[PDB]
C-alpha cells in the first residue's frame, strides 16, 4: 500500500496512504475508477478482497474495510476494489473526496477533478434512470479477472523515517525495520552510504541533519507521480489493471414521446421533455437541411417537411420518419 | 527495525487460565500485524497455534485462542494442561518482514515426579584393546529434570576424567543424561570398584561395577 | 498430512558453502511459499526471508541479503537454503516453515550447522552389555557408545530402526576435539539375549558404517 | 484523450540531476532546484537549495483509447451493395447480396442480374472523415502528426497497438510548490474531451 502526498487532506497537504491519483470521470455510468496509493484487497498475505491494507508507519495495516467513503458533491457508491484501485458510482462533482475510517481517526483524502456523467444518448440527463432503452455506453467492470491493460509497477524509492534517528545518549542513533537497507550519512563527515543494521553516528549529533532513509524494496509500488524514484534501476513488476473500460450497454436514457400534430407539409410538434434532449432531423432531399437543438424547456417547434420525407429523432428514442405529401 | 517483546517465563497449574502477551516497540499491535503464535516443545519441535491474530491452526486444541488486548497481541490458554509446558513465540508482520519475540517459557503443574533409571556399563573389551577404558553411566526418565552425578573410583570421589551431558528432554517430557569416566587401559586394571552416584529429588541411586 | 522434513545436520569449516533441503509433503507446494527462520543457540527466533514458490522470487531479511540464497526444486517440492562463505557465527539451527493463515502454520524439524575447523575422524563403536554377574529384573538395559568422531553428524538406530520404543539416544558432545555420542535401549528380560539386538551407526563424513551386536560378557 | 501517466520524479538531495530527452511520446521533462520536499517526515533532503527535483511526464494512450476513441479516415469512393429481394414471377423468392458495378452478376436463386453503375455518385462521406463509435463526422481532421493541442487530434496514434504517436498536448511541467513532492503537469485537456 503506497503512501503519497494528499493535496487537501482534511486540513491541508498531508501524506495519506489513500492519496488519490488518476481520477477518471471519463465513463458514462455514474462510475469513476480511482487509484488510491493504498492497496486494499486481500490482506498482507492471502485472504478476503473485502479487507483493508493501508500504510501506517513504515508498516501496513491489513484489516477490515469497515467504513470506506468515496464522495464528491454527494456521497458516492462503492462498486468494487482490487489492488490499489477502486471503482465507485459517483454523481458529478467539481472535486473527488475519498476516505475510510480506521476507527480512531477519520483519515481521509481529497482531490480536484472535473467530473460529469453524460449518459450515452441525445438526452443530457444528470443521472441514470430505472428504465429506458439500452445502448452502447462506456463503463468499467465489476470484476478483477482482468488483463486488458497493465501499468508499470516497479519498486519504491526510499522514504523518510525520522523515528529511526534516535539518540545514543550523545550521538544520533539510526535503527532498522527488520534488517532493511537504511541509506545514511549526515551533513558532517561520518558513514557515507548506509547499508547496515542499526548504526550510530560518530560525527553529527542533531537528528535534523541526517539521512533517515528506507530502501525497503521487498514489495514494488504503483509508479505515482508522488513517488520518489528508486534510483538504482527499473525493476520488474508489470501489473495489470482490473477496471478496464468495457462496452457495457448501460441501462440508459429515454425522453417522453412527442405530440405529433399535422399541418400542410409541416410538423407542428408540441414537445415536453424530462431533460435537455438533442433533437435533430434530416430532410431527405439531396438538400439535407438538418437541424440541431438541445431541448430542455418544453417547446412547440416546426419542421417544413418536403414531399419525399423527413426523419425525426426524439432523443435516443428511435428515429421516426414521415410522408408529407 | 521493530522489537517484539514477550514475558520471559510464566508458571501456572493444570486447569488454570493463563495469558501471554506480545508487545511491539513501534506502537499498538493491530490486525495488520497478523500476530502469529508458535510453540516450541523439546527437540526443536515447532508447530503453529494461531495466525492472523485469531485463526487457530487446524488440530490445535481449543483451549488456545488469540486476540488483541489493549495495544498488544495475546494468547490465552483456557484450562492449561501439563502438555502445554513449552516455549511460545509471537511473530508480528511489519509491511515487508517478520519480527519474532524472544519467546515465553511456560511451566504447567503436572507430570508426577519420576526417579531416574541409572545403568553403569564397564569398558568393553574391544576398547580395552585400544589401551582405553570408558565407564558409561546412563540416566533416563527422570523428572524434575535436574540431577547430580558423582563418580567414585575405589571409594574415592573421582574429580577429573568425568564429563556429564546436560539434561535433554525426552518425548514423554522426562529427561535423560549420561556421564562418562575415561580411564586408561591401565588406570582401569589398577583400581577395583567403580560407582556412578546419581542424586535426584533427594534420593540417591548408586550403581557400582566390580572388575 | 503436512510434513516438512529437512536435511540432517552438517559440520563445515569456515569459508565453505552448505545447501540445506526442505522436502514438503501434504500441500500443493505452489500455493504456499516458504519461510526460512534461524534460531540461533542463545538468541531466539529470527525471520531470514520468504520465497514465492509460485514465481520463484525470494525476499531476504536485510540481515541475510548476501551470503544467503533461497532456491527450490519445484518439481520435487523442495525449498533450499544455501549459505555461502560460511562464517563461524552461523552455527545455529535453520527451520523451513509454511506461510499460511496470516502467519506460519507448520514448522520443519530443523537442520543444525556447526561451522568448525577440524579434520575427519571415524568413530569407534563399542557395545555396552550389563555387568558380568546376575542382572535379573523384569527388563534389561543395553547400550552403545559411539566414541571419538569428527565432524557431526552420526546417525544411530537399533535393529535397523525396527526397535525404537524404549530407546534413549544422547546428544553428541565435544570432548578433546572429538564428538562422543551414546544410546541406551531397554527391552524385556526375555528378549535379550534370546533375540539379537544390534546397534547401527553411520558417520557420513567418513563413509563409516558399523553394525555392532550386543553380546553377553560371558 | 491522453493520460499524463507521469513517471515518478527524481529527487537528488544535494546537487543537480540533468534530464535527457527520452523518446517517450511528448516526453516533457524539466529539472528543478530549490525544493525541500516534505515526504512523511517533514523534508528529507538535508540541503536547502541544492535539493533538486527532476520532473518528467510523457503522454500515453488512455485505456479508453482502445475502446472509446475517435477514428480518422481518408475516404475514397469504393463500391455500393444491396440485399436485393426479388420475389420473382412465380419463383417468388431470392434475397441476394449484390454489387453496383455494371458487369457483376449474382446467380443467387435462379436469375442473373447486373446492376448499375449508378449515376448518382454523391458519396455522403467527404474525403476526410472522423468516426466515433457510431456517430460519423465528415470532419476535416487536421492530420496525423500535426494536431494542435486542445484541438482535435492532440493525441494521434496510428492504431491502438501503435506505441509511437504524436502528442501535441502543450504539456508543460511546473515546479512543485513549497518543498513538497508532486508533479505539476499543466496541460490542455484533450481535443478528444472536447469533440464530445
Amino acid at each position: 500500500p503506497y503512501i503519497a502526498d494528499c493535496p487537501n487532506c482534511g486540513h491541508s497537504r498531508c501524506d495519506s496512504p489513500i492519496a488519490i491519483e488518476e481520477v477518471r470521470g471519463d465513463a458514462h455510468a455514474g462510475v469513476i475508477r480511482i487509484q488510491t496509493s493504498a492497496m486494499f484487497g486481500l490482506k498482507t498475505d492471502g485472504v478476503d478482497l473485502a479487507y483493508m491494507s493501508f500504510m501506517n508507519g513504515k508498516t501496513q495495516k491489513s484489516i477490515k474495510i469497515d467504513n470506506l467513503h468515496v464522495r464528491t458533491s454527494a456521497p458516492c457508491s462503492l462498486v468494487s476494489h482490487h489492488g490499489y484501485y477502486i471503482l465507485a458510482q459517483c454523481p458529478p462533482g467539481d472535486t473527488v473526496t475519498v476516505g475510510f475510517h480506521d476507527g480512531p481517526n477519520r483519515h481521509t483524502c481529497t482531490v480536484a477533478h472535473k467530473v460529469e456523467f453524460r449518459p450515452v444518448g441525445r438526452e443530457k440527463y444528470r443521472h441514470p434512470p430505472e428504465h429506458g432503452v439500452e445502448l452502447p455506453c462506456n463503463r468499467y467492470t465489476h470484476k478483477r479477472a482482468d488483463q486488458g491493460h497493465y501499468v508499470e509497477m516497479h519498486q519504491p524509492g526510499l522514504v523518510a523515517d525520522h523515528s529511526l534517528l534516535s539518540i545514543h545518549s550523545a550521538k544520533v542513533k539510526i535503527t532498522v525495520p527488520s534488517g532493511a537497507q537504511v541509506k545514511y550519512y549526515c551533513k558532517c563527515p561520518d558513514v557515507r552510504e548506509g547499508i547496515t543494521s542499526s548504526d550510530h553516528t560518530t560525527t553529527c549529533t542533531d537528528v535534523k541533519q541526517c539521512r533517515a532513509y528506507l530502501i525497503d524494496n521487498k514489495k514494488w509500488v504503483y509508479n505515482s507521480g508522488r513517488l520518489p524514484r528508486g534510483e538504482g534501476d527499473t525493476f520488474k513488476g508489470k501489473l495489470h489493471v482490473p477496471f478496464v473500460p468495457v462496452k457495457a450497454k448501460c441501462i440508459a436514457t429515454l425522453a417522453p414521446e412527442p405530440l405529433v400534430e399535422h399541418k400542410h407539409r409541416t410538423l407542428i410538434l408540441h414537445l415536453h421533455p424530462d431533460h435537455p434532449t438533442l433533437l435533430t432531423t434530416r430532410s431527405l432531399g439531396s438538400d439535407a437541411n438538418p437541424t440541431r437543438q438541445w431541448i430542455e424547456r418544453p417547446t412547440t417547434v416546426n419542421f417544413t417537411v418536403t414531399g419525399e420525407g423527413l426523419e425525426y429523432t426524439w432523443g435516443n428514442h428511435p428515429p421516426k420518419r414521415v410522408w408529407a405529401q | 527495525q521493530a522489537v517484539v517483546t514477550q514475558e520471559s517465563a510464566l508458571t501456572t497449574s493444570p486447569g488454570e487460565t493463563v495469558t501471554l502477551t506480545c508487545r511491539s516497540n513501534i506502537g499498538a499491535v493491530t490486525s495488520s500485524n497478523c500476530a502469529n503464535w508458535v510453540q516450541e516443545k523439546p527437540d526443536h519441535f515447532f508447530t503453529g497455534l494461531i495466525g492472523d491474530t485469531n485463526n487457530r491452526r487446524s488440530g490445535v486444541p481449543a483451549r488456545f485462542s488469540g486476540s488483541l488486548i489493549g495495544d498488544k497481541a495475546a494468547l490465552t490458554i483456557t484450562g492449561a494442561q501439563t502438555e502445554d509446558e513449552a516455549i511460545y513465540f509471537c511473530a508480528l508482520w511489519y509491511n515487508n518482514l517478520w519480527v519474532f519475540g524472544g519467546g515465553t517459557k511456560l511451566t504447567v503443574l503436572g507430570q508426577p515426579k519420576s526417579s531416574p533409571s541409572v545403568t553403569l556399563f564397564p569398558p568393553s573389551s574391544e576398547e580395552l584393546e585400544t589401551n582405553k577404558a570408558t565407564l558409561v553411566c546412563t540416566i533416563t526418565d527422570f523428572y524434575p529434570g535436574v540431577v547430580t552425578v558423582d563418580w567414585k573410583v575405589d571409594g574415592t570421589p573421582v574429580t577429573q576424567g568425568m564429563e556429564t551431558t546436560q539434561p535433554s528432554k525426552q518425548s514423554n517430557n522426562k529427561y535423560m543424561a549420561s556421564s562418562y569416566l575415561t580411564l586408561t587401559a591401565r588406570a582401569w586394571e589398577r583400581h577395583s570398584s567403580y560407582s556412578c552416584q546419581v542424586t535426584h529429588e533427594g534420593h540417591t541411586v548408586e550403581k557400582s561395577l566390580s572388575r | 498430512q503436512i510434513q516438512l522434513v529437512q536435511s540432517g545436520r552438517e559440520v563445515k569449516n569456515p569459508g565453505e558453502t552448505v545447501k540445506i533441503s526442505c522436502k514438503a509433503s501434504g500441500y500443493t507446494f505452489t500455493e504456499y511459499p516458504m519461510l526460512w527462520v534461524k534460531q540461533a543457540p542463545g538468541k531466539g527466533f529470527r525471520w531470514m526471508g520468504l520465497i514465492y514458490t509460485n514465481t520463484g522470487e525470494p525476499t531476504y531479511a536485510e540481515e541475510f541479503k548476501g551470503r544467503f540464497v533461497f532456491s527450490l526444486e519445484i518439481s520435487a517440492s523442495t525449498a533450499y537454503l544455501q549459505i555461502n562463505n560460511l562464517t563461524n557465527e552461523d552455527t545455529a539451527t535453520y527451520f523451513c516453515v509454511r506461510d499460511y493463515f496470516i502467519s506460519l502454520d507448520y514448522w520443519g524439524q530443523g537442520t543444525t550447522l556447526t561451522v568448525s575447523s577440524a579434520k575427519t575422524t571415524a568413530p569407534s563403536v563399542y557395545p555396552l552389555a550389563p555387568v558380568c554377574g546376575g542382572t535379573t529384573g523384569s527388563s534389561v538395559t543395553l547400550g552403545c557408545l559411539v566414541k571419538g568422531y569428527f565432524p557431526e553428524p552420526v546417525t544411530l538406530t537399533w535393529n535397523s530402526g525396527s526397535l525404537s520404543s524404549g530407546v534413549h539416544t544422547f546428544p553428541a558432545l565435544l570432548q578433546s576435539g572429538l564428538y562422543t555420542l551414546s544410546s541406551s535401549v531397554t527391552v524385556t528380560s526375555n528378549t535379550w539375549p534370546s533375540q539379537t539386538i544390534t546397534c547401527n551407526v553411520a558417520h557420513p563424513a567418513s563413509s563409516t558404517k558399523v553394525d555392532k551386536k550386543i553380546e553377553s560378557r560371558r | 484523450k491522453y493520460k499524463t501517466k507521469v513517471p515518478s520524479p527524481v529527487v537528488k538531495c544535494c546537487g543537480a540531476t540533468q534530464c535527457t530527452s527520452k523518446p517517450h511520446p511528448d516526453y516533457q521533462c524539466q529539472v528543478f532546484t530549490g525544493v525541500y520536499p516534505f515526504m512523511w517526515g517533514g523534508a528529507y533532503c538535508f540541503c536547502d537549495t541544492e535539493n533538486t527535483q527532476m520532473s518528467e511526464a510523457y503522454v500515453e494512450r488512455s485505456e479508453e483509447c482502445s475502446i472509446d476513441h475517435a477514428k480518422a479516415y481518408k475516404v475514397h469512393t469504393g463500391t455500393v451493395q444491396a440485399m436485393v429481394n426479388i420475389t420473382y414471377g412465380s419463383v417468388s423468392w431470392r434475397s441476394a447480396d449484390v454489387y453496383v458495378n455494371g458487369e457483376t452478376p449474382a446467380k443467387i436463386g435462379d436469375a442473373k442480374l447486373i446492376i448499375g453503375p449508378l449515376s448518382s455518385a454523391w458519396s455522403p462521406f467527404d474525403n476526410k472523415v472522423v468516426v466515433y463509435g457510431h456517430e460519423v463526422y465528415n470532419y476535416d481532421f487536421p492530420e496525423y502528426g500535426t494536431g494542435k493541442a486542445g484541438s482535435f487530434g492532440d493525441l494521434q496514434s496510428r492504431t491502438s497497438t501503435s506505441n509511437d504517436l504524436y502528442a501535441n498536448t502543450n504539456l508543460k511541467l511546473q515546479r512543485p510548490q513549497a518543498g513538497i513532492v508532486h508533479t505539476p503537469f499543466t496541460q490542455a485537456p484533450s481535443g478528444f474531451e472536447r469533440w464530445k
